[PDB]
């Protein structure tokens, strides 16, 4: 059972690159 | 925690909702300065326009928060807009307050920028007030949260903690422009009728001052103030950002209730912002020597230009050197009757 | 038709000549805060003219910002076939 | 509104060293798109950035 | 016959009450006056906030051809002894100096009733000069001194070479270049130690005096670091002693503070405003500003071109922090992208480093900015700014430090061409061999772009928190950011440094014009045409800059500094005069 | 009796008592031990005389 | 010495029939000027309110990620 | 209850908010002229001796 | 920073229990000292128990 | 509240300078040539710094005390170890208390 870690710490990661990139808006205006 | 629960069973008849606010003592300090009042609600609309029934809101100062981080004043924000179903929210939506404790400052508040906030936070008998019983056992620091004011750019304090079904279906609400632009587009549209009024009576009579207000003035006038220099008068319409405490609607509401007057002061090339709708008395026995003695202390204000507003239908505009324009009022009677009712009870 | 006079003080009938019918203007302060002013209305005149460009940008960067969450989600949403 | 006026930094230090290994790392900006005053300070700035990222590297 | 003695703290039986702080039955007897003072001030009431962020367009629009020249009432009434103040000449001065805590001022007839607007004397260093001389001043800092049983640890020596620091026309403009890259960072210290090694060495054998003395954290680096024989022994000893003279004149004021606490906090922060940590020390490299957003019970607005930032939940939006440079390594690029391709005015945003977690109550910097370096020598500097993409451009488009095969141990002096840097390095006369330059180059990835002013707007704290206009309760300051604090210039320094650096005279203290015109040839013809305005109490400071009414320190504190003479008495005046005047003060004043 | 050494000479130039709180029990109340012993002893008050 | 004009209901002012007709042109000009930046910096302010009411449903969904 | 130093310190250190001060070191630092007024009344109704 | 990995302050007695050397040394001191500034005095620092 | 930075050494030494019977004058026909502005000045930075430091030496007062302008640019264009330290710190001395 090796399908439940390393695609759940890819998401993971995406959904803090989502807020990092919501932050690079706050950046921007 | 007082207000809350006095206005949450009070507001019954004319609203289903309640919504409980903090408001901080920096937010309004602009608006009314010295801590001089102590409330009306009335949410008009974005592009339903029209008019609305009005509700009272009841309220306490220097009563301090739970969070030490800020330290202010009690409010409360009645919402009763949706028509039959309540799940539907107006977007981009003001809603009026009137803070007072003898009408001087309003409150604008947002329905984006309440619930928003409200959503980031989340042999017989005596009958008990019911909803009093779950706020004392609440008494947490989850249910205030701090959101970004939209009118000014500050925070405003929300309260809110899960009561009851009320308040329960107000966190799953949401829904599918022009609230704050009709308000001073208007104030511009009956400036511009007012300052043609000025035009026209400019041209039917010879360009000319009467000078109604007696005032002594040098001969270096046609100097220290250019030829035509009327650049305060130009960009007069652009310096009425408000209205309502500007006397121009200030006569027509003191209509109900005749030798009466109201003064706007305008400065004489941008020295701040002055004042808007200041009084002229008749009635005591001060009189009318003392109404002349203000009003010439009026006319000889050299750096402020003063706009004048009679209740009968006439206008007035003063320039610094006691010269007078004189001009009419007359608007149609639906703006009037969306101003009184804006303010107030027809 | 007006007239010209020095001075006088403190009346009674209103049309008279005064120290208090004098209005008090005080001509370099003015001049100074005309001169002020007019370059604050100056720099008004150039404000609202191309916030449109960043209108275009931020247009964009919400289309780069969406495009990620587009891919993102069809390949959350393979691998969950694997599972049988 | 303005900021300060430009420093000499005459001539130019691509057109004497040819011995920079930055020197493929320099000419990935273009020119048309804007007059030759500004794209020469650009190059003068791209190039002393990439001599900062040289010198905290080594 | 009884010797009944009379002291201080018998009197706090009524010099305690409130009554003696609300100004409201002064201003509403004041208001309700039939006659208000006919000549009205209009120079420096409230700081107007700049819509730019820039602050050269600021001073360089404040100052081109100024004909009026206005001067504020407070530095009106500091001018003169005790005798002429009482004199029937100055009426209209002494219509408005009628409460020892409240300078009151009539403003402007802008709207209908110009009502008297009356700010707060937050320390008892804003008494005015006439009331309170230089002498009183002094003696009570000489009574401070024994009341603490303070162990002043300074010589008279080193006070004199650190005046004559100042004092110094030829500063070597190379040592501000090297502040302005370092900007008070370990990790870019640990870079440059050698070079300030050569530096402090060249200049302790050129003149006999000490550099770097322009800025605490040069001087705490110096302290903390670079104790490894570099320097002479008697280089470091001036330093060491500069840093001793700091904590011993905290630790007596933390003895004058006591033993006692209000709620569970301290009263430190009541009784003296340097242990007030909403003080604000005049330069901020560090994050200091999310600091006093969470430590204040009061509640501060740290302005920035009207931007409230209000909390600390919405506290990224307006500032990042740069943290160590090991980490940018993956924004190195973006930072420049940001550099380039960002416009910079309209451009609310921040640049800083970290909030160091020290143990010295972010107050060890605030402590050598307000008692010492303003005193020893007589607040006869400005704040200047600097470009850091010029200084770039001056320290990496050079010849020997591009190279990179020219290698270290050799001068630089011969093989560079004629840049600024070149008549830079000329006039200073010191010989910092390549790659020592090299990592003044590299710092440049992570130094921000702009020595941005932030006019701080911090609340008074409880005690005088009793005015009754809402927004007048609070005491504004400002503090460059990001740049440090210069003394005295050459003409020379002018024409090879005029792409370099802009001075700010901000503060009080650091508002000086006889240093600001040298390097600014703006004001250097405004005080041509008009000079009388070269005294530091009366020099004109931009209003959307710094507000001289609104401000912790007014102007008879640097009437004091300038004509205190620099030696251990002045600085225990000094740190005598910053003491509030709150009740809570006044108790633990009469109990030493 | 032992003392301080910090005690005011002209204290001790005038007539008191030893002690350093004047014993002014006349003023206080016949037959009222309560407002005495506060006088005497109660230390919240300060010396009748000083 | 310094003379000034008496009042009177005849005196003049300096007469104007030419420059108020491109006076409050200029004047809405510029309140449309400052309008559209109230409006902008309104707007400014109403999606950073919004933005939060995206990230709160975001951190909404990532219950369904926690268990997962 | 055991020999070594460093986490007697450590325990005593980690999130001191209230740390009072003992009555000894605060009769410590007054001088003479406030210490025998009695706004220290709490401080002479226990230094008889 | 160095000998954070070497050395331990002990504030264990009178002479020897000055707060503002400790805080040279251990960190905790150096953020107690923060919340609590009057306690920088030699007289009335907490010591432990 | 002046502030006397000169001692009574410096005008104790610019006051034997004044005295000094035999003045070089060679001083004299470097301060014709060098008159008023400064491009003529640092045309000529080591000649005078040549001439003042020998003579520090030769006597032990200093020169160039006769023209405000070669003291206005000594204050101000000197001081890079062009000249001794001794001698500079009296031309500074004297420049910092006109100031």
């Amino acid at each position: 059972r090796f399908v439940s870690q390393l695609r759940r710490k890819l998401e993971r990661s995406t959904h803090r690159l989502i807020a990092d990139l919501e932050r690079l808006k706050f950046l921007y205006l | 925690m007082d207000v809350h629960i006095d206005n949450q069973v009070l507001s019954g008849l004319g609203t289903p909702l309640l919504v409980h606010l903090f408001v901080p003592d920096t937010v309004m300090a602009e608006l009314c300065p010295n801590r001089v009042p102590n409330a009306w609600c009335q949410t008009l609309f974005s592009d339903r326009t029209g008019l609305t029934r009005v509700c009272r809101v009841f309220a306490a100062r220097g009563m301090l928060p739970g969070r030490p981080s800020h330290r202010g004043t009690f409010t409360s924000v009645p919402v009763y807009c949706d028509e039959g179903l309540p799940e539907l929210y107006n977007p981009f939506h003001v809603a009026a307050l009137r803070f007072y404790d003898e009408l001087v400052g309003e409150l604008q508040i947002y329905y984006l920028s309440l619930f928003e906030g409200a959503k980031r936070a989340l042999l017989s008998r005596v009958p008990v007030s019911f909803s009093k019983t779950r706020r004392a056992i609440r008494e947490s620091r989850a249910l205030v949260r701090g959101i970004a004011h939209i009118f000014s750019p500050h925070a405003l304090y929300v309260v809110t903690y899960p009561e009851l079904s009320a308040q329960g279906r107000l966190h799953r609400m949401t829904a599918v422009l022009g609230a704050p632009e009709r308000e001073f587009r208007f104030l511009i549209s009956v400036a511009l009728r007012i300052s043609a009024s000025f035009r026209e009576k400019l041209a039917m009579q010879a360009w000319t001052a009467q000078q109604e207000i007696p005032v002594v003035i040098p001969t270096s006038y046609s100097r220290i103030y250019k030829n035509s220099d009327l650049i305060r008068e130009a960009f007069f319409t652009v310096q009425t950002r408000v209205s309502w405490e500007s006397c121009w609607v200030k006569a027509t509401i003191s209509n109900a209730p005749d030798a009466c007057l109201w003064i706007d002061s305008h400065p004489l090339y941008e020295e701040g912002a002055s004042a808007w709708g200041k009084v002229i008395d008749s009635r005591p026995p001060g009189g009318l020597v003392g109404a002349a003695s203000q009003l010439v202390a009026l006319g000889t204000d050299g750096h402020c230009v003063h706009l004048a507003t009679t209740s009968d239908g006439q206008a007035f505009l003063v320039l610094p050197g006691g010269f007078v324009i004189k001009g009419q009022l007359a608007l149609t009677p639906e703006e009037r009757g969306y101003i009184l009712a804006r303010h107030g009870i027809r | 038709d007006p007239a010209r006079l020095p001075r006088d003080t403190g009346p009674e009938l209103m049309w008279a000549p005064s120290l208090r019918n004098s209005l008090r203007v005080s001509p370099e302060a003015l001049e100074l805060a005309e001169r002020e002013a007019e370059r604050a209305r100056s720099e008004r005149w150039d404000r609202c003219a191309q916030v449109l460009k960043n209108r275009l940008l931020r247009v964009e960067l919400d289309g780069i910002m969406r495009d990620h969450l587009a891919r993102a989600e069809e390949i959350r949403q393979d691998l969950d076939a694997v599972v049988a | 509104a303005r900021r300060l006026p430009k420093p000499t930094l005459q001539g130019r230090l691509e057109a004497d060293f040819p011995d920079s290994p930055l020197l493929p790392k320099f000419q990935e900006l273009n020119q048309n798109n804007l007059p030759n005053d500004v794209f020469r300070e650009a190059q003068r700035s791209y190039l002393v950035f990439l001599t900062s990222q040289f010198c905290y590297e080594e | 016959n009884l010797l009944l003695a009379f002291n201080l703290q018998n009197a706090l039986k009524v010099l305690c009450h409130p009554r003696l702080h609300t100004p409201a039955h002064t201003l509403n007897s004041l208001n309700a006056a039939p006659a208000p003072r006919d000549r009205r001030e209009t120079y420096s009431l409230q700081h107007r906030r700049p819509n730019h962020m820039n602050v050269l367009v600021i001073v360089d629009e404040f100052y081109d051809n100024k004909y009026a020249a206005p001067v504020t009432d407070i530095a009106l009434k500091c001018g003169l002894p005790t005798e002429d103040f009482l004199h029937p000449s100055n009426y209209d001065l002494l219509r408005l100096e009628l409460h020892p805590l409240y300078d009151i001022y009539i403003g402007r007839d802008a709207g209908e009733r110009a009502r008297h607007r009356a700010v707060h004397r937050l320390m008892v260093g804003n008494l005015p000069t006439p009331l309170a001389p230089a002498a009183f001043q002094e003696a009570r800092g000489q009574q401070f001194e024994t009341a603490t049983s303070l162990a002043h640890v300074v010589d008279q020596a080193v006070i004199e070479t650190v005046q004559d620091t100042a004092y110094d026309t030829a500063y070597p403009a190379f040592f501000y270049v090297v502040e302005a890259m370092i900007h008070g960072f370990e990790e870019k210290f640990v870079m440059n130690v050698p070079l300030v090694s050569l530096c402090i060495n060249t200049y302790w054998e050129r003149s006999g005096r000490l550099a770097f003395v322009n800025s605490f954290s040069m001087i705490k680096f110096i302290c903390r670091h670079l104790g490894n024989n570099a320097i002479s022994k008697e280089a470091y000893s001036m330093y060491r002693k500069i840093y001793g003279e700091l904590i011993a004149l905290e630790q007596a004021l933390m003895r004058l503070a006591g033993s006692d606490v209000v709620g569970d906090e301290s009263v430190g922060q009541y009784v003296c405003a340097l242990l007030d940590p909403n003080l604000l020390p005049p330069v901020a490299y560090t994050d200091i500003f999310t600091h006093l957003l969470t430590v204040s019970d009061r509640a501060p607005q740290i302005i920035i071109g009207n931007e409230v930032y209000a909390d600390t939940l919405a506290a990224p939006q307006f500032i990042e922090r740069v943290g160590n440079m090991d980490e940018m390594a993956a924004q190195f690029v973006a930072l420049y992208g940001y550099r380039v391709n960002g416009d910079h005015d309209h451009d609310f945003r921040l640049h800083l480093g970290p909030y160091v977690d020290e143990g010295h109550a972010d107050v060890l910097e605030k402590i050598f900015y307000y008692v010492f370096l303003p005193t020893c020598t007589n607040a006869h500097m400005c704040g200047l700014g600097v470009d850091f993409q010029h200084v770039a451009q001056t320290l990496a488009y050079n010849g020997p430090a591009f190279s990179h095969h020219f290698t270290r141990d050799e001068d630089i002096l011969d093989n560079l061409e004629n840049g600024t840097l070149r008549d830079l390095l000329e006039i200073s006369d010191l010989r910092p061999t390549v790659g020592m330059i090299r990592d003044l180059s590299a710092s440049f990835m992570t130094c921000p772009t702009f020595t941005r002013a932030v006019r701080v707007s911090v609340d008074n704290d409880v005690t005088q928190q009793l005015a009754p206009n809402p927004a007048d309760k609070r005491t504004e300051q400002t503090v460059l950011v990001n740049g440090l604090v210069a003394f005295a210039f050459s003409e020379r320094t002018r024409a090879v440094t005029q792409c370099l650096f802009h001075a700010i005279p901000f503060h009080m203290f650091y508002g000086d014009p006889r240093v600001a015109a040298t390097m600014h040839q703006d004001v250097a013809t405004f005080v041509m045409r008009n000079p009388q305005q070269r005294a530091v109490e009366a020099f004109n400071r931009p209003e959307q800059l710094f507000a001289e009414y609104r401000e912790w320190h007014r102007s008879p504190m640097g009437k004091y500094a300038a004509e205190c003479l620099p030696s251990l008495v002045s600085i225990s005046g000094m740190t005598a005069m910053h003491i509030k005047m709150s009740p809570m003060a006044y108790i633990a004043q009469a109990k030493l | 009796i032992v003392t301080p050494v910090t005690a005011d000479v002209a204290y001790f130039q005038k007539s008191n008592s030893p002690r350093g709180r004047a014993a002014c029990v006349v003023s206080c109340e016949n037959y009222n031990q309560e407002v005495a012993e506060g006088l005497i002893y109660d230390h919240s008050r300060p010396d009748a005389a000083y």
